[PDB]
């Protein structure tokens, strides 16, 4: 995945 | 509602386009994933992979790197330099 795929789930 | 991050964060997070000093987790979040994807901290290949060594951001976390896949020490650097 993209690095933006695994930040924008952090907390989820 | 919101947090207050310490000087150190509050930095990284204006260097990533931050205005204020008080701002939501999410918010918090949002600016420090930009500033490690502006500065291009992150591997090529392995995206989950952030060195941080060299910059402000490692000698906040008090680490050369970290995973995305593991975030507990930026969880953890965040429980140390966020204010209710």
């Amino acid at each position: 995945e993209t690095f933006e795929h695994w930040w924008s789930q952090l907390l989820s | 509602n919101q947090v207050r991050p310490k000087l150190p964060l509050l930095k990284i997070l204006h260097a990533a386009g931050a205005q204020g000093e008080m701002f939501t987790v999410k918010e918090v979040m949002h600016y420090l994933g930009q500033y490690i994807m502006v500065k291009q901290l992150y591997d090529q290949q392995e995206q989950h992979m952030v060195y941080c060594g060299g910059d402000l951001l490692g000698e906040l976390l008090g680490r050369q790197s970290f995973s995305v896949k593991d975030p507990s020490p930026l969880y953890d650097m965040l429980r140390k330099n966020l204010v209710t």
